[PDB]
């Protein structure tokens, strides 16, 4: 009920906040407005639905802990359950949202290649994270369009960006963590790992050094 | 002598806690600094020999890591002055506030405090207390040891830091460098725990007991999940049995340093985050 | 329904760190009529006090934006429209508290534990209140906060040895409400100080779970006495 | 034996730059030291008379924030070794990164200097080179005064120099060298004026000036003062009239350091609160 610039600058102040949920709704309309979105547009839309959809990840995960280690009580599994349910549903609408955003309007209107890497990373994303609570007559669908979705923006990837680009090393991490988890693939995805790395480090300044610790933390743990 | 401070330099404030042989106050003499005073009227013979023991053990000790002496008084009760550090002690931190520190955090903190008993020992001295209690922060930065009032030179009520050695004391002397290094491996218990050792017994009469047979033992499984596993051998190092199966300071330090270089961001898979 | 299957779930909620979902269930627990136990009370309060607090922080943030932004005519009136949708938030989860404890809490508590607890309960929400009414109800709130507080803590020195945690808590909060809401630092430094001083004597009394519980509010007091006197 | 470290323990690290008499590098011994050593074979008379009295005076000094001299060797060559500082000197955060001090943290670091030097001066040290080179911040949170090399005790017999290129600090009566004691508790006053200068404003004294040879000649002579105009608004009042009375040109209207602190003490508190108080947590 205002303008895009109404919208993005409640955003902000909503991110300054810290209620997501609110930037979330703000960055969704001025989506649905159906214009390009700019660099800063972009990063608030993806700041706001990371972290709302990192909030139920993690208590998804803690209430799965909590339910696997529940021995010899029923009720007790039971109210877990449907906890970890609640959380799920949650959990699917949200990335409904995101992943409608992203083939209603983001891919679509991207001009430049970085713009349309960077959002179907996204897509691979936030199917990836459907990914992770998939049941299994349904999971195997989800999987594959992630992979998808991750593999045409990866066949973009290392073709227009210079190896020193964040949204290519990240892409690469997101893309051989979703080998390595999602699937059960960890030659591939170490493969990937590996390989981003040391082209990384053959040829942003702060932000790629810290990308390269990610990456290098990752390998030491998977072997 | 020259480390005595003259009577009514110093202003005594507010009474913040108690020490070895005294009560704690905070006090102004250049800034602020710690006062431990026995409020004894006549010191009696024994008194002098704790407070002056004390000095000559804290007047050997210059370093970062130790709590920094500053001088002592005697004319209007006996005093030991330190520097002032505000962040509170150790134990309280982790038992009492719960400070959630990250384990970069706790990691450096038994580090600097493997710095300072490196020190101690290295200069011959035997702290025979050291627990969270006497590990003070300083403005969440410095790490600080402190209450040498019993401590000595090695010359020719804290039990849940004490060897087993120690609780027997069969021996005339159970006090050691090894002594020290198994309360040093409680200390990093408590670090990567975040609870005491032995919580389920109530009794302190009952946990002496098993501890000096040796029936009962830190249950180690207690430890943190992203506690790096160099640290938990360590820890089971420092706290074996039997004292001669226990690393020395410079060795403890060494590991500990290089430990602490490479600890990964967290335990788990990680993706991008910008945010 | 079940009151026990309510209290789990509100630990599963803590867990999860989803805090309005611990608070509905507290709500509910308390709502059902019967006198609450130690747990049930700590749960409730852990639950709004996060509930609220979230509220009290994204509102000082924003209220700051609002106050430092000069130039833009149209992007303060944003920060203050933001500000009050905060606000009521804030203003209602209050007003769920409190109605909590004027109608269930304060006349279901028989000891006075409980009494001087739930009453110094009132006294903070009513503070939350006060640190962002203006102007017209302001006086109200204050003077409801300061009753409560008063009343809890006359029955503090009543019934409570120095070193018990709700007294020192009470002490605690009452100096922040001098210090912070009436603006009388000294006064504030008084109350802080005499409950400190009278812990500190009788510490050596308390058994170690006792002392965990009394220091983790007097190193708060001297924190506090240190930033007020500097 | 007192503060002597044998040879051998003291693993000795990369350079970092020179003090007064040696130049400095890092190094280990039982964690991070500090170590200002003379790269000489052989020290002659003076240096090694030089060399003697700054460890007589460091062994004297225990104190927040006085850098904590730690130990002193002899064997290979002759070497101060003090506590490490992570950071920088506070002449390297003013002017060479203009790191953005808020004015409450330049009051902190006013406050802290002030402690150590009524530390020194209580027990009748004069440090004749204080400046912001040599004062340094551990964890850019805490001051830590140091580099005595030009320090003494105050004596009949006092000292004796290579007073070199920073003068800035230096008093008109250092400058002149014409009374019976250049150095005194009142020229260390002066240099901690300038030091709350470059804390006010930014930036050193003198700064906008043509000429440099002169200028020495002009603080002599009393014709040139620091220019008290180039202090930021934010300055307390208190804050720039001590700086003022710490500046002023003849010595005894200088006031003393007992005073100097009680008035950053004082002036410190009427600042507004950063934080907030603390209410009971949730158990
Ligand atoms: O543990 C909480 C109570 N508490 C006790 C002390 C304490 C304990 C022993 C000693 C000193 C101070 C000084 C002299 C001494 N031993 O000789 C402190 C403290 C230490 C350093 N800075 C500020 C406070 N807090
Ligand atoms: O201009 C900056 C170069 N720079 C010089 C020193 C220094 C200066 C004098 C002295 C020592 C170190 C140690 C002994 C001594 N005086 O006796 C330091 C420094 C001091 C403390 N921690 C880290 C570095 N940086």
């Amino acid at each position: 009920s205002m303008d895009k610039n109404e919208l993005v600058q409640k955003a902000k102040l909503a991110e300054q906040a810290e209620r997501y949920d609110d930037m979330a709704a703000c960055m969704k309309s001025v989506t649905e407005q159906g214009a390009e979105l700019s660099n800063e547009e972009r990063n608030l839309l993806s700041v706001a639905y990371k972290n709302v959809v990192g909030a139920r990840r993690s208590s998804w995960r803690v209430v799965s802990s909590i339910e696997q280690k529940t021995e010899g009580a029923e009720k007790k599994q039971q109210m877990a359950r449907e906890y970890r349910e609640k959380i799920e549903t949650e959990l699917r609408d949200i990335c409904n949202d995101v992943l409608s955003l992203l083939e209603k309007f983001l891919i679509p209107n991207a001009s430049q290649a970085e713009s349309k890497v960077f959002y179907l990373k996204m897509k691979g994303d936030y199917y990836r994270y459907l990914a992770e609570v998939a049941a299994g007559d349904d999971k195997k669908g989800i999987v594959d369009q992630s992979q998808q979705a991750y593999q045409e923006a990866f066949e973009i990837s290392k073709k227009e960006m210079q190896p020193t680009h964040p949204i290519r090393l990240g892409l690469a991490l997101n893309f051989s963590v979703f080998y390595y988890e999602i699937l059960n693939s960890p030659e591939k995805a170490c493969s990937l790992a590996k390989t981003a790395f040391d082209e990384a480090i053959a040829e942003s300044y702060k932000d790629s050094t810290l990308i390269m610790q990610l990456l290098r933390d990752n390998l030491t743990l998977w072997t | 002598d020259d480390w005595e401070i003259p009577d009514g330099q110093i202003t005594v404030g507010q009474r913040i806690g108690s020490g070895s042989f005294g009560t704690v106050y905070k006090g102004k003499w250049h800034g602020d600094v710690a006062v431990k005073m026995l409020n004894v009227t006549a010191p009696t013979p024994q008194q002098l020999q704790a407070f002056k023991n004390e000095v000559g053990v804290l007047r050997k000790t210059r370093h970062v890591n130790i709590l920094l002496f500053m001088g002592y008084s005697t004319k209007p009760q006996l005093a030991i002055v330190t520097q002032w550090c505000e962040g509170s002690s150790l134990y309280h931190h982790l038992h009492a506030s719960e400070t959630k520190f990250e384990m970069k955090k706790l990691i450096d903190i038994a580090r600097q405090t493997a710095r300072g008993m490196d020190y101690l020992h290295a200069k011959s001295i035997i702290h025979r207390d050291l627990k969270s209690n006497n590990i003070f922060l300083h403005e969440d930065n410095t790490v600080k040891i402190g209450d040498f009032g019993l401590a000595t030179v090695k010359s020719r009520g804290s039990i849940l830091w004490m060897a087993p050695e120690v609780i027997r004391m069969q021996d005339s002397n159970p006090y050691s460098f090894q002594s020290d290094v198994y309360a040093f491996g409680i200390v990093l218990y408590e670090l990567m725990t975040g609870q005491l050792p032995y919580s389920n017994i109530n009794n302190r009469d009952q946990i002496i007991e098993m501890v000096g047979r040796g029936s009962l033992s830190p249950d180690l499984s207690k430890v943190r999940s992203n506690c790096p596993k160099r640290m938990k051998r360590l820890m089971a190092e420092c706290l074996k049995k039997k004292r001669d199966e226990r690393p020395s300071f410079p060795r403890i330090l060494a590991e500990i340093e290089e430990l602490a270089r490479e600890l990964p961001k967290i335990h788990r898979s990680a993706s991008e985050p910008s945010l």
